RNA sequence: UGAGUAGCGAAAGACGGGUGAGAAUCCCGUCCACCGAUUGACUAAGGUUUCCAGAGGAAGGCUCGUCCGCUCUGGGUUAGUCGGGUCCUAAGCUGAGGCCGACAGGCGUAGGCGAUGGAUAACAGGUUGAUAUUCCUGUACCACCUAUAAUCGAUCG
RNA sequence: GAGCUGUAAGUAAGCUUUGAUCCAGAGAUUUCCGAAUGGGGAAACCCAGCAUGAGUUAUGUCAUGUUAUCGAUAUGUGAAUACAUAGCAUAUCAGAAGGCACACCCGGAGAACUGAAACAUCUUAGUACCCGGAGGAAGAGAAAGAAAAUUCGAUUCCCUUAGUAGCGGCGAGCGAAACGGGAAGAGCCCAAACCAACAAGCUUGCUUGUUGGGGUUGUAGGACACUCUAUGAGUUACAAAGGACGACAUUAGACGAAUCAUCUGGAAAGAUGAAUCAAAGAAGGUAAUAAUCCUGUAGUCGAAAAUGUUGUCUCUCUUGAGUGGAUCCUGAGUACGACGGAGCACGUGAAAUUCCGUCGGAAUCUGGGAGGACCAUCUCCUAAGGCUAAAUACUCUCUAGUGACCGAUAGUGAACCAGUACCGUGAGGGAAAGGUGAAAAGCACCCCGGAAGGGGAGUGAAAUAGAACCUGAAACCGUGUGCU
């Protein structure tokens, strides 16, 4: 996930990292604790991809 | 400035002139720890993990300038200064011989 | 209030007495409602009375 | 949007006595409506739902060893599924 | 120092049992007295977790304490119809333009703002340690949407 | 260049030589209220319209754009009125508003307490408060000047002139200037005649209004005539404006020389002895007092990037000197005067110079002013239009420093999760509170007690150093005592 730039189809892996996201935090609040594979180093991910989509229109139009 | 893996001797201690090894740095507080030197037991109560905890001996940390860096091939302790070759820095030990002590 | 060409404002002094204690007065500027010709409609407005040298109305 | 507008379930006594009626507990953000939440329990948990209701806590006070501060606002939104079976677990 | 001195902020309590290391003070019972156009039961104004459960005894309560409106941990408030906003205006207050003035600013028309009033669609019982016409049981009403077929080339105004 | 996940120990999973976390430059994100600007509003909230789109069979919802007021630019439309103007309707534009350290400056408006031993002219003072506009500096500024000898020369600021000349209920008290010595040193663009188009009246005439070009001063310059010169200077702060070609300074960081041994000590940097570097004997830390233990210093280097000075070239630009002056122009309700008033050090007096208010009101090169009223003669200089660097005044900050400056009742109010607890409806007031040790080694265990505390044991050089913690003075409350 670090250094994919790429990849043009993103927003088919933000969706489904953003729910994968979902599927643990959810599941935080009764037992299930590995807290590192949790909200740390995944929702850095879903900010990996947007700053490697955002520049990419503006390379693109101006 | 010494690294994680060496192998020293102190100047200034409560056991001076003994050598051994480093196994942590501390490098906020500049103090490092050797093993062998400056035990300093502890009174543990019973705990969550030592089942009925009790006394034990365990050396903790002591400042870095107590602390020379020791010539291996020679083994009398030495300043070390720097000087850098090709791509990257390495360590002479100012008795011209550069050490290989990290390892 | 305010003129056209001087752009004119009453403004401070003192006023004395015959046995020269002070205050304060205004000395306001002679100002006269009148309807001149500007660039569009004529409008009325006030203008100072030294600043005749003007054609008036139409 | 409907994936991270509900954010935690609450399991309080109150609560998983009232898994029996088949009504539900949330912890919804603080900003959406309770129409929305309708629109998101069909995205989430694909059943259909009969009404939902919320309400609102005051940020009720902290410690005082802890210093004088305020536990966050919330607002706890309670859905009803007349035949939708156990979403989670 | 005054000094172990003045003061404990109206008033009817008594006994038995239990808890507890410790009880005239806390908990249960009977007996007794006290207000009763209120020391009763409800609503707004305010106050903002004081609400409930479990646990604790340093400090707070004019005494004591096992207890609490105090500390610690974990919880509690559900609305189409209930009060208000998505409706209306009074006194006022703001006020495009425009008057008016050393500057700031003062005053005012159209319009908006403003409830204590005008208008508007719901009830009876049950339940929990804590919430209720809000959740559950039965019963209807109000506004907008689609599929619904006794008429009219009648309807909205 | 080997550990890190804030201040912040404890966790529990994790990241990390494939280069983390941190240090510097550059970019993306930047919810909501705030001048708040779609309308409301009790700031952090509520209610919408307009197009697009998701969504449901639709209605409800959601999402990103969008619409305040003046102002400008474009068409529509255009009344009382018929011709047009107010007015009215659409489309673009980002000009404004608010905030600032308000420290320093410039204009508008402007007190009193106090001194005179009372007090009204005066002075405290054009000071403090209020408001308006800009800048890194603003204002002043290119002689209608100073001066009196022989003149020299724009403005500002420092020293002397000097507490002098002077002003004053001639009282209290205010208080200059030039000459001189220095700081730092640039002077220029418009108006007009006249000429070339353009339009108009209204004809080959004149006048008027624009556009260029010409031209801007007093030893009198310019218009007009005469004759002779040009791809050499000047510049993007004054003089007309934009921008590529190329040396330094900032914003991270490197390297960086020289020592041992004994003794007392819990531990040496101390004592004694033996050595060594020095462009490095500034400073701090390390178990005590270190040039040679660490971080450093002297002296050297580095810069992907991004800004600031800037040197060069490239570009824009651009003719400058003389004579005749026989004619023509030189800043109009201006300068001045009368009347009340402010400023000039100067209180209306013998009162020039200077600006404002009202009212009368000139001449133009034989002119016009000014030399402390005014007239005469003589010297000096040309107002009524503009622009301008440097010397100089300030620090809420930023960078590197220094101190016969304080060391916790001092120093800022504020060393300590300070304008905070706290008092006030409000505007606004406004505290107290630093120190274990070298290192947490923070007292395992045994005993009385419900616990709190306590006696042993134990760590430590020291717990008579026990987290109300270094040192522990006085008031004051106590314990058995020698004399009484
Ligand atoms: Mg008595
Ligand atoms: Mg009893
Ligand atoms: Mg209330
Ligand atoms: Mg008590
Ligand atoms: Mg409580
Ligand atoms: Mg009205
Ligand atoms: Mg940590
Ligand atoms: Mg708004
Ligand atoms: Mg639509
Ligand atoms: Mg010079
Ligand atoms: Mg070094
Ligand atoms: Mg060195
Ligand atoms: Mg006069
Ligand atoms: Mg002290
Ligand atoms: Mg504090
Ligand atoms: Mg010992
Ligand atoms: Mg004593």
């Amino acid at each position: 996930e670090i250094r994919d730039l790429t990849t043009s189809e993103i927003e088919e892996q933000i969706k489904s990292s953003k729910e994968e996201l979902f599927n643990l935090r959810f599941q935080l609040a009764t037992g299930q604790l590995e807290e590192t594979a949790r909200i740390r180093t995944v929702r850095k991910t879903i900010a990996r991809l947007k700053t490697v989509a955002r520049e990419r229109e503006i390379e693109q139009s101006k | 400035h010494i690294k994680k893996g060496d192998n020293v001797k102190v100047i200034a201690g409560k056991d001076k002139g003994k050598e051994g090894k480093v196994i942590a740095t501390l490098p906020k507080k500049d103090r490092v720890v050797v093993e062998g030197v400056n035990i300093m037991k502890k009174h543990q109560k019973p705990t969550q993990l030592n089942p009925e905890g009790g006394i034990l001996e365990t050396e903790a940390a002591i400042h870095v300038s107590n602390v020379q860096l020791l010539d291996p091939k020679t083994n009398e302790p030495t300043r070390v200064g720097y000087k850098f070759v090709d791509g990257k820095k390495v360590r002479i030990a100012k008795k011209s011989g550069e050490e290989i002590k990290s390892n | 209030k305010q003129c056209f060409v001087t752009g004119r404002k009453a403004s401070t002094g003192n006023r004395r007495s015959h046995a020269l204690n002070s205050t304060k007065r205004r000395w306001n500027a002679n100002l006269q409602k009148v309807r001149i010709l500007v660039d569009g409609k004529p409008k009325k407005v006030w203008v100072s009375a030294r600043a005749l040298k003007s054609g008036k109305v139409t | 949007e409907a994936r991270d507008i509900l954010k935690r379930p609450v399991i309080t006594e109150k609560s998983s006595e009232a898994m029996a009626e088949d009504k539900y507990t949330f912890d919804v953000d603080t900003r959406v409506n309770k129409t929305q939440v309708k629109m998101a329990v069909e995205e989430i948990f694909n059943v259909k739902v009969a009404s939902v209701n919320i309400m609102n806590y005051k940020p009720k006070k902290k410690r005082m060893g802890r210093y004088q501060g305020y536990t966050n606002k919330r607002r706890k939104a309670i859905v009803t599924l007349k035949e939708g079976s156990i979403d989670l677990f």
